[PDB]
């Protein structure tokens, strides 16, 4: 119920509150200073990777792009109810940094393809 | 035919404009703990072959006369200097009357008044004892007051620090780079005279291996350019602004100090080290340096024959040594493994051009202290180094100075001189400028925002 | 915008005292070095005395003269004295281009009006 | 294809590759530090001078606001083919915040018509 | 017609100009910088808060959660014509930190029941 | 005829009297965007997984 | 990556001088102490000298040797002089943990090649 306060349950059940792990993320002097402009660029660079895609902050952004069976080979179900994140996360670990690319490509082509849409009328 | 207007983020075009840049420096030896000038301890580490990727159907102009990074890198160093001799130690307990005299072990007959053997009290590590401490001065550094009175020259203007043994003066490499979103341009154009349009223009998010060499005329280790020595100016018409001449075949030059330097280590105070100069060992020999003579011969060759091109072709190009005045300005000073130097280059400016195996000789000369280029007050101690000093160099340009003589007598006489010290890092920040990327253009088309 | 002023001068007895001076506003003062030139008429320029971070004098000066520069008020003054008839001339004010000084005129970029000096 | 890699082609062929110079924007120690707040500080005004208008981060934002033969007087699909984005700013560089007022009351204007659209029922 | 031009105007007629007041909210050297980092600091907060609603940048998000009449018990026709939001602020300045809360529910919970509405085709 | 023992080596400064060197307790927490875990369990040797963190 | 190198030594005469060296790397030099330790055949480590902020050395020493450190290149010297036969050994340089030296051989955690020395 408070900051990463679900982090060892069900990923399914994870998905009940997100937003908590969301809104405390952006709230030797030098030290701080640096540290306060390291954390509000984190979140600028979040925020930016999320708006290339199809949403801005959703917090739920579902993309059209396919799966595929070889990344994960594991049933929807089977990992929903008893799998938690950070074991999912190590299992995909791997495979990063490749769907990235093809979530922009997914957007940018059906971006132009909405935009000549609204045109023809 | 009814079209409206749309805004595109992210768009690519750039207006010129200026701000602070940072570090970039290779890893490879920030294993080497070395807390120098010019540091790598505290700097965003460098990257690897940066992505320079060139560009096609663009068009832009550059100007290194009014260009913005050689201003800021300047300052840089300024800022860097000064900041790098505070924790050495201050020199106003060596302010004291020497007893001082001629140093003859069977001295060469080149050079007589040129180190003065010196002795003079001062304070041991014990405030009440003192001590009877001699060292040896160069002549330049000693002024007689009124016999064998002497004092630093430089203890009635201002005292200075002593250079730290830890730091070091040899150039580092620094590449330079743009913060996020800047970038930086580069000109690729063999046939860049310095202003005007640059066709095959490049952006590269990191610039070159850039080594600032600190040097009056001559500017050594410099970027050799391509093809066809190319002379760089403002007004070629006026005389009053310099000629950066850079040719692409580098001549080398080797400098040498054979006298056997020993160091001494005096203790001033508590923890405070003075290091000067023990006995000579061996005959004393004068400094000086070497360059080919076939290679500056035809060194300067292609420099006249690339030089008519701006001054007609039935002119008599005549080179003349320096100007005369300031030490720094009539010879050529440049660092050599912590030593500086003054060499007469009266040898090499010396002939006459008509429209129809040896090496050079020069003597040189050393001083122990410097008034720094950085500010007028503040002078520096350059400690001495044990052994024979010797490094090699590639002379890769020149600094002409035009000489403004009658509109006849179609000799035009050329003369060097180095005097601003910006002109030694103009040479090497001639192919890169600054621009600012803004997003956020604005197009027509056609489209109808549904409600 | 980089400029500068100048001192009175004008007219002083043969063998007298006169006192030049000479501001620098728009640049850093310790960062230049300033310099005095002297155009007879019918003569080209020549250099007369200038304060780097050590004194120079010309060929005539015969130490006659001496160059001292204020970094408070960022001026450099020059105590002329003993002014033969020969050294009337219009005396200018310049800005070598670094912390150095040549005795050639080409190594200034900032020159000024020109103070009239007359000796009789 | 990278940072810049298309600024002297088509300004319409320019358009496909938008995203290599808009995610590349935010990514004597003192001076780095002034340079990333000034970087990211930067970015939001962008983003912010988006939000104001009827769009938040779909980097293709078409305004029903009506333009201007005076301030281009040229054809449609003889720019959007041969001349090149960085020739287009010079262009319409001295017609510039003038669009953006005038994209501010559209947008607010439309807002308020859209509220009260929605209260009438 | 300024920054803060109608503070002191009907609450209604306020919300003539609201990007003035919002558009200039972002425009010895190190407490500048630190000055600098917490404006940006700021805003990023007020967006953030806005984001886990269900709205981005509108600027005029209404909200699907019910109001309670204990809150204010003020008709409604009577506090858009003449009190002004100084004054208004005031009258709820002690129910805060609870609407807040309840935004956050209300979105959290509309946003799953969209999620899985879109899974069951 | 004595010296102080560091009068050959380097000098340095006397401790101020308004500083004091007693231990003052220094909690420690992470910067926005990160967080600090901490292990509970009894038998923990230091190295190995920590059930109950 | 922390190391360490050694000069050279090499066989000396009875009664001779020798010189001896190690410089530190990899990590800083201003806050660990390095020592020498001593190898004979057929025997453990043992102490030989070593400087931290005050300089130490062994039983057998017997002034002897002087040990000194130079902050500048980062190295530590040992000057030994008239060496005994019986001083033949390969002689380690090592780290301390810290700015102190311990005279047991599990107080360093960064070892030498080793240098030999042999006297005839
Ligand atoms: C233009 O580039 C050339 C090419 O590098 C450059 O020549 C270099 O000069 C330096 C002068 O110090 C050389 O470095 C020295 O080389 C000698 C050779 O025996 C070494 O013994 C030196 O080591 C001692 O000094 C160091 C100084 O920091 C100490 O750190 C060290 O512990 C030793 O005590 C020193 O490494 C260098 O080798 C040459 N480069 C070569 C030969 O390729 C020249 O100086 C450049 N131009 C200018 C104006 O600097
Ligand atoms: C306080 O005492 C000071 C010292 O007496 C006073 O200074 C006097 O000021 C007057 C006017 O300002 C001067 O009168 C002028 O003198 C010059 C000749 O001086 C030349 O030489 C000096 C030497 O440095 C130089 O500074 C000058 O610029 C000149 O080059 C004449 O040419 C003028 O026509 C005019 O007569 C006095 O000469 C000067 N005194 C001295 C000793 O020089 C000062 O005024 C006093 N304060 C007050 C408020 O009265
Ligand atoms: C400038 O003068 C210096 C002083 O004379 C010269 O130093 C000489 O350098 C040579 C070769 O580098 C030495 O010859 C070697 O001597 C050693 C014995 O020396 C041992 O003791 C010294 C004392 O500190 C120590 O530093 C050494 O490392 C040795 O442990 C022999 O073992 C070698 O085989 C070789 O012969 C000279 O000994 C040395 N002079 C002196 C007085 O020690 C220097 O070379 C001169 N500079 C130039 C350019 O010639
Ligand atoms: C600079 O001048 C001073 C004094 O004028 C010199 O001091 C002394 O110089 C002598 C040789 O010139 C050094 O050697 C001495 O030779 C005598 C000859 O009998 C001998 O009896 C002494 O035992 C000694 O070996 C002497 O060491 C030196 N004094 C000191 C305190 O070192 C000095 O040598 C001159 N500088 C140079 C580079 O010659
Ligand atoms: C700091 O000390 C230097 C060295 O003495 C000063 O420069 C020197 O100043 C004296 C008189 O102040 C000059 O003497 C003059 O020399 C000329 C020949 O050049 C002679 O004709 C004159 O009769 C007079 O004796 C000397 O030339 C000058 N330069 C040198 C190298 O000694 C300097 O002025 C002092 N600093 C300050 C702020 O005064
Ligand atoms: C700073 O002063 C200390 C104290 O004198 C220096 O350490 C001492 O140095 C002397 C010789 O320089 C050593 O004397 C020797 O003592 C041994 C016995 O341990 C004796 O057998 C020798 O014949 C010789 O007399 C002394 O031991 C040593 N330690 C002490 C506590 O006095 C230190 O070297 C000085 N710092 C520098 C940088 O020289
Ligand atoms: C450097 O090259 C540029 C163009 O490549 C020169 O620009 C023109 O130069 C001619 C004389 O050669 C002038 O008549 C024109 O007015 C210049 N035009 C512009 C736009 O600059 C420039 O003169 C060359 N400079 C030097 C020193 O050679
Ligand atoms: C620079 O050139 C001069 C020749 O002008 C060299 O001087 C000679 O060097 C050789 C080297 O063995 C000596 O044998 C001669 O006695 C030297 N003098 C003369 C007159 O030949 C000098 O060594 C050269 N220096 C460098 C650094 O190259
Ligand atoms: C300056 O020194 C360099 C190397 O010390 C000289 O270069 C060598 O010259 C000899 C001449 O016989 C050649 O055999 C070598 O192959 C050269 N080596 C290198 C690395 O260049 C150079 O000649 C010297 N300069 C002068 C003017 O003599
Ligand atoms: C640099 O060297 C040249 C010669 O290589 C020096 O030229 C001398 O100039 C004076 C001035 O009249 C003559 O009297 C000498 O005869 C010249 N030298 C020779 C060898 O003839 C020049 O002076 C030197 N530079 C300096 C500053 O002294
Ligand atoms: C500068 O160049 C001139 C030639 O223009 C050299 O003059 C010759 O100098 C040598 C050496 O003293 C004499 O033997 C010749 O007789 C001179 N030439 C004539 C025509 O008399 C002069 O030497 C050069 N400077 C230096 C320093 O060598
Ligand atoms: C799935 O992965 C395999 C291998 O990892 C690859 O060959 C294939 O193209 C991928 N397909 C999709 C749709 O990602
Ligand atoms: C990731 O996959 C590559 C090849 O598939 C493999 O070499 C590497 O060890 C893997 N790493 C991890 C952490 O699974
Ligand atoms: C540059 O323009 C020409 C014709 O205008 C075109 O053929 C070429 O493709 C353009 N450059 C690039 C990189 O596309
Ligand atoms: C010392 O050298 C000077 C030249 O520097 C010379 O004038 C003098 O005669 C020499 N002898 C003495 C005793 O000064
Ligand atoms: C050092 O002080 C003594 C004290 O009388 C004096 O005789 C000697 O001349 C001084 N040294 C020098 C170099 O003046
Ligand atoms: C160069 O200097 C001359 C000197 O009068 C001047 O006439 C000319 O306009 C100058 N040219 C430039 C480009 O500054
Ligand atoms: C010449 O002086 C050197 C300097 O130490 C000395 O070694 C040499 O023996 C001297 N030779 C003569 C003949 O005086
Ligand atoms: C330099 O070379 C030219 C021809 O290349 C020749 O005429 C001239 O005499 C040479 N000068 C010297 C000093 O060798
Ligand atoms: C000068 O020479 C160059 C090449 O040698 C030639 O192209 C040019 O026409 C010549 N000009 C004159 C005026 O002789
Ligand atoms: C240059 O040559 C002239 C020829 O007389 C000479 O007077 C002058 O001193 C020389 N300059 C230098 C710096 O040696
Ligand atoms: C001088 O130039 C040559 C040719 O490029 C180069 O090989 C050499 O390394 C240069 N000398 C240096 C960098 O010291
Ligand atoms: C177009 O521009 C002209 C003058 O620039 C102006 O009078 C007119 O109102 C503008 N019309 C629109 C629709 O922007
Ligand atoms: C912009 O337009 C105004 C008037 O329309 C004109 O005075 C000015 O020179 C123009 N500036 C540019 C850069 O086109
Ligand atoms: C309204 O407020 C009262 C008391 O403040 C509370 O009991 C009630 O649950 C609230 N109802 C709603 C819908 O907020
Ligand atoms: C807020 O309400 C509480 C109880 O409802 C009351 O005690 C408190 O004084 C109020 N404060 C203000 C500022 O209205």
């Amino acid at each position: 119920l408070g900051f990463l306060g679900a982090a060892g349950s069900t990923m399914g059940a994870a998905s009940m509150t997100l937003t908590v792990q969301a809104r405390n993320l952006l709230s030797w002097g030098i030290k701080q200073l640096q540290a306060r402009v390291l954390a509000v660029e984190r979140y600028l660079r979040d925020q930016q990777l999320l708006g290339i895609w199809g949403c801005s902050g959703k917090l739920i952004c579902c993309t059209n792009v396919p799966w595929n069976s070889s990344w994960s080979n594991r049933n929807l179900s089977e990992i929903w109810d008893n799998m938690t994140w950070l074991q999912w996360d190590k299992e995909i670990s791997n495979y990063t940094q490749i769907i990235y690319g093809l979530l922009e490509e997914s957007q940018n082509q059906q971006e132009k393809n909405e935009q000549d849409l609204l045109a023809l009328d | 035919e009814n079209l409206w207007v749309t805004v595109y983020y992210g768009v690519p075009v750039w207006k010129d404009a200026e701000t602070t840049l940072f570090c970039a420096s290779d890893a490879k030896a920030y294993e080497t703990e070395k807390h120098n000038v010019w540091a790598t301890h505290a700097c965003v580490p460098t990257d690897p072959n940066p992505q320079e990727i060139h560009l096609e159907n663009v068009t832009e102009e550059f100007n290194m006369w009014k260009n913005n990074m050689v201003e800021q890198m300047h300052t840089d160093i300024i800022s860097l200097w000064d900041q790098s001799l505070k924790p050495c130690v201050k020199l106003t307990p060596l302010c004291v009357t020497l007893q001082c005299t001629n140093v003859t072990n069977n001295i060469t007959d080149d050079m007589r008044g040129e180190l003065k053997n010196c002795s003079f009290n001062m304070t041991t590590e014990l405030r009440d004892k003192k001590q009877k401490v001699y060292s040896l001065f160069y002549r330049l550094d000693v002024v007689q007051i009124n016999n064998k009175e002497y004092r630093l020259i430089n203890c009635n203007t201002s005292a200075c620090t002593q250079a730290c043994p830890k730091v070091s003066f040899e150039p580092i490499p620094i590449h330079y780079c743009a913060p996020a979103g800047f970038a930086i341009l580069k000109c690729k154009d063999k046939k860049f005279n310095g202003t005007g349009p640059c066709p095959s223009v490049s952006t590269v998010q990191c610039t070159h291996g850039i080594k600032p060499v600190v040097s009056t005329q001559l500017l050594l280790n410099g970027s050799l350019a391509e093809e066809e020595v190319m002379i760089r100016s403002e007004n070629i018409t006026n005389n009053a602004k310099n000629i950066l001449v850079q040719f692409n075949t580098p001549v080398q030059i080797n400098c040498t100090r054979p006298n056997n330097n020993t160091r001494k280590s005096i203790r001033i105070g508590p923890g405070q080290a003075f290091y000067a100069t023990g006995d000579i060992i061996g005959d004393i020999r004068q400094a000086h340096c070497n360059v080919s003579k076939a290679t500056w011969n035809e060194t300067l060759g292609k420099v006249v024959k690339q030089l008519r091109k701006h001054f007609g072709n039935n002119t008599i190009i005549r080179f003349a040594n320096s100007s005369g005045g300031d030490l720094e300005v009539t010879t050529h000073s440049f660092n050599c493994g912590g030593e500086f130097f003054y060499c007469n280059t009266s040898g090499l400016f010396n002939s006459t051009w008509i429209s129809n195996n040896d090496s050079i000789t020069l003597p040189c000369r050393i001083k122990q202290i410097i008034n720094m280029w950085q500010r007028i007050g503040q002078c520096m101690y350059a400690p001495p180094i044990q052994g024979v000093i010797r490094c090699v160099s590639n002379i890769t340009g020149l600094i002409l100075t035009r000489d403004g003589g009658s509109t006849n007598s179609t000799t035009e006489t050329f003369r060097p001189g180095g005097g601003d010290m910006r002109d030694n890092w103009r040479s090497e920040l001639y192919k890169y400028k600054v621009v600012k990327i803004e997003p956020l253009g604005v197009a027509p088309t056609r489209c109808k925002r549904r409600v | 915008e980089v400029q500068l002023v100048e001192s009175g001068g004008g007219l002083v007895q043969a063998g007298g005292f006169l006192r030049l001076s000479c501001e620098l506003r728009g640049s850093i003062f310790n960062q230049y070095a300033m310099a005095w030139f002297r155009q007879a008429p019918g003569k080209e320029r020549e250099f007369v005395a200038g304060m780097g971070a050590v004194p120079h004098y010309g060929e005539f000066v015969k130490g006659r003269f001496t160059i001292s520069r204020d970094n408070a008020k960022s001026t450099v003054y020059l105590q002329m004295s003993s002014l033969k008839p020969e050294d009337t001339a219009i005396y200018f004010c310049a800005r070598s281009k670094s912390t150095y000084i040549s005795y050639n005129s080409n190594g200034y970029d900032y020159w000024g009006r020109g103070t009239q000096v007359t000796v009789s």
